[PDB]
């Protein structure tokens, strides 16, 4: 949280923080969000989070027939909540410099 | 006994010298006798064969539904729209461009609206047509069929506010896409005095007769 | 699994008939390309995709969309 | 507006002999049915090009032959000509 | 037609161009003096946190006569030197890239449909 | 023609092959187990000999050749 | 006369491996003959590229416009497009990555073309 999350994109560190949790094998998000099992697909994890909290957003998608407004799970809202939960500490202790410490 | 005149032969209202129109029509009749231009309206299915200048003059084909017949003079044009592979395309062909090899009316039909520009916001299958569909036969001495199809529209927003009275569209199921309050709100732009404004109607009856005399005189010569 | 085994071998040698009649391209690469193409598309066990490979092989023999000479 | 302006480097694609009409390339200043003064181009690259042009002018009465109805350009495709097929 | 901060549709089968969130990349720079992109011009895309150059093949803005008009703005990704990122093109593309001066034979070879 | 000149040409064009191992080359060389040849391999070697020895052999019989003895037999009685 | 017969012969002395010539039907609206050439090193394709264009300019055809080399900065891929013949000089590793032979013989029947998913028009959620 030392820098603003919006200028990097909430999706890129949602996967990165998910990546670090898998590396530490903590899997604290599995029971927190009621997920079936640990997963690595970032989009599918955010889909479950949006499903869990009932967050939906309508977006414009570029199709071959033109622009279509469809309602989709609110991935940015899911990413922001998922990032906030980790920062609050509900996902357990983390260490981002373990790899550089070992060499 | 039904006779049909191509829309571009009737000049727009203005101060242009009629002598220019006479010379423009002479070029049309000289060009028309070489390349036959079949009669068609907006909504008909047209297959146009042209030559691509930068592909070694290879023969080109394109099939689509006519949605607009605008322009006047030798610059008259029509727009064919089709969805190929799932992506919609539009081409504004030129009637008198010598690049055109032949024009074939696959299906001659009329729609409830003069212009089909609202098909862009309509559902994709209302504009998708088979590229190699077999042309259907037209019975001689038969009235031009009129299609009463009311297309279904994609959710708002649209490219243009088709429900407003100025567009005057009668080929859209508005009740399946717009609520009653939205229709009433669009009614505020209605102008009931336009239809009764006698000074803005263009009387072409005296003009079409002159055009027909010129057309038949050239053919006899 | 395919339409018929005899058709598959019949088209394979039919391709070699065309390859023997070719003039411009390289016979060594043409022979090598067709054999390795068959080596990977077989032993699929799906019994339906191999039928799709049959029809695309059939149009290759006809060469109405593209002919290599 | 309402001032005199001149456009340079306009070529003649077609000439109609019967109606005395010149087909100049591009647009010209002035509205419709306005009187425009026309003369030979003064551009340096277009000097010494009146060798074959009529001098001092064309005299149809004294001409030995009758001009065609329309004088076209070599690059201009005639309306009656068959449709162009590119090479 | 296409300028800075304009969403575009990627047509080739490049893995980069496939968005799992259905999010369309937007152009951040147009490689022209006036900053306006017509069919066949080269632009820059900021896609998935990467600044990848792209080539535009179709736009919704109308063009000259007898030129096909697409209802969506289509782009194809290319490398920093000219090679395409994706392997093949599925959506139809204009044939005007032959006449235009530039590196268009690579995309035309991998293209499938002509309109 | 000479009957001897048939068999020696048949085995020579078989020895020209690279992937297969010329371990046992008799008139009864069964390719399924000795050489491990599939339908494609058995078809291809027929083209490997037809190009230099043949031009009158269709598919209706080439699918059931199975041994070098009978191309000698099939060539001999065809001529 | 500059045609495929001389084009293939001009490519023989350049040690051009895996020469492929495909007759393109007029319905494809691209060209008449499509040529694929494999090389060994980046200098080799450049050597072939300069050799073919030098003969093309020198030999005949003053009327038609000149041809520029396409892909000079691209080391792996290089191409040159004449009036009716186009050649794509690329490394064999690029040939496997960019498979071009089947696409110009099978239209929309290619393995990769059959691999891609069709238009879906994403639907609404719940
Ligand atoms: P044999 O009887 O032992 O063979 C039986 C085998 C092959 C083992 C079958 O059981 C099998 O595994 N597959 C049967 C056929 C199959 O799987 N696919 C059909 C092949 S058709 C094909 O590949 C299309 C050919 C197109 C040619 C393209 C070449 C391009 C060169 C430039
Ligand atoms: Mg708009």
């Amino acid at each position: 949280g030392t820098v603003l999350d919006h200028l990097v994109g909430e999706e890129t560190m949602a996967d990165y923080l998910l990546y670090t949790l898998n590396k530490h094998q903590r899997f604290g998000y599995v029971q927190h969000y009621g997920l079936g099992s640990a997963c690595d697909n970032v989009e599918r994890v955010l889909k479950s989070v949006a499903v869990k909290l009932g967050k939906t957003q309508k977006v414009k998608v570029l199709t071959g027939t033109g622009n279509v407004n469809i309602i989709q799970p609110n991935y940015p809202a899911a990413a922001r909540d998922f990032l906030q939960t980790f920062r609050r500490g509900l996902l357990g202790s983390v260490m981002l410099d373990l790899d550089v410490l070992r060499g | 006994e039904r006779r049909f005149l191509s829309p571009e032969f009737i000049p727009r209202r203005g101060r242009t010298d009629p002598l220019k129109f006479q010379i423009e029509r002479k070029d049309m009749l000289e060009r028309r006798k070489v390349l036959h231009i079949p009669e068609f309206y907006v909504g008909s299915i047209l297959r146009v064969t042209t030559a691509d200048p930068y592909a070694s003059g290879k023969i080109s084909q394109f099939l689509g539904i006519c949605i607009q017949r605008s322009g006047r003079g030798l610059g008259a044009t029509f727009i064919l729209r089709n969805v190929i592979e799932g992506q919609g395309v539009e081409i504004c062909f030129e009637l008198y461009n010598p690049r055109v090899q032949e024009i074939q009316v696959v299906k001659l039909e009329k729609r409830l609206d003069d212009s089909l520009l609202y098909l862009r916001d309509a559902l994709p299958e209302y504009s998708t047509f088979d590229v190699n569909m077999k042309p259907v036969v037209q019975e001689p001495n038969q009235k031009v069929p009129v299609n009463e199809l009311k297309v279904k529209m994609k959710p708002k927003p649209w490219s243009k506010r088709w429900e407003r009275p100025n567009f005057n569209i009668k080929g859209i199921r508005f009740d399946l896409c717009l609520t009653e309050q939205q229709m009433k709100e669009a009614q505020k732009w209605n102008q009931p005095w336009l239809e009764f404004d006698m000074m803005r109607e263009y009387d072409t009856s005296k003009i079409e007769a002159a055009i027909w005399k010129e057309i038949e005189a050239s053919k006899r010569s | 699994a395919p339409w018929s085994r005899e058709a598959v071998l019949s088209l394979y040698r039919a391709l070699l008939r065309q390859g023997r009649q070719l003039r411009y391209t390289d016979r060594d690469f043409y022979f090598a390309s067709i054999r390795r193409e068959f080596r990977k598309n077989q032993k699929l066990e799906d019994a339906e995709a191999r039928e799709r490979q049959l029809e695309k092989g059939l149009v290759f023999l006809n060469g109405k969309l593209g002919r290599i000479i | 507006g309402n001032i005199y302006r001149t456009e340079y480097g306009l070529k003649v694609w077609r000439i109609n002999t019967k109606h005395n009409i010149i087909y100049v390339n591009g647009s010209v200043p002035g509205h419709k049915n306005c009187l425009v003064k026309v003369k030979d181009s003064k551009l340096p690259a277009y000097k010494d090009l009146g060798k074959n042009l009529p001098f001092p002018t064309y005299f149809p009465d004294g001409d030995e032959e009758e001009l065609p109805e329309d004088l076209y350009d070599e690059n201009v495709c005639q309306p009656g000509a068959p449709s162009i097929t590119f090479a | 037609a296409i300028q800075k901060m304009t969403r575009v549709r990627v047509v080739d089968n490049s893995a980069l161009g496939n968005s799992p969130y259905h999010r369309a990349p937007r152009c951040i720079h147009v490689y022209k003096k006036n900053g306006v992109g017509k069919v066949g011009d080269q632009i820059l895309l900021a896609i998935k946190g990467q600044k990848k150059k792209a080539l535009i093949v179709g736009h919704c803005m109308p063009g000259p006569r007898m030129t096909p008009r697409f209802d969506s703005n289509n782009v194809v990704l290319i490398e920093d030197n000219g090679n395409p990122v994706g392997t093949r093109i599925k959506t139809p593309i204009p044939t005007s890239l032959r006449k235009r001066e530039g590196e268009y034979s690579k995309v035309l070879a991998i293209a499938q449909n002509f309109v | 023609l000479t009957l001897e000149g048939i068999q020696d040409r048949v085995l020579y064009v078989l020895k020209l092959y690279d992937k297969i191992d010329p371990e046992k080359l008799s008139v009864n060389s069964h390719f399924m187990k000795d050489l491990g040849l599939d339908s494609l391999d058995q078809v291809e070697i027929i083209m490997a000999m037809e190009d230099e020895f043949g031009f009158e052999i269709p598919d209706i019989d080439a699918e059931k050749l199975m041994c070098p003895q009978e191309i000698v037999d099939y060539i001999a009685d065809k001529k | 006369k500059f045609d495929i017969d001389m084009m293939v012969s001009l490519l023989r002395q350049e040690n051009a491996r895996d020469i492929c010539v495909i007759q393109v039907p007029p319905e494809m609206r691209y060209t008449d003959y499509f040529v694929i050439v494999s090389g060994t090193s980046t200098r080799h394709l450049h050597a072939m590229a300069f050799y073919v264009v030098k003969m093309y300019k020198h030999l005949k055809c003053k009327r038609d416009p000149h041809v520029k080399i396409e892909g000079k900065d691209t080391d792996d891929w290089l191409c040159v497009d004449f009036g009716s013949m186009v050649i794509h000089l690329m490394l064999p590793e690029t040939r496997e990555i960019y498979e071009l032979e089947k696409l110009w013989t099978l239209r929309s029947y290619d393995d990769q073309l059959a691999q891609i998913a069709p238009e879906t028009v994403p639907e609404d959620f719940i």
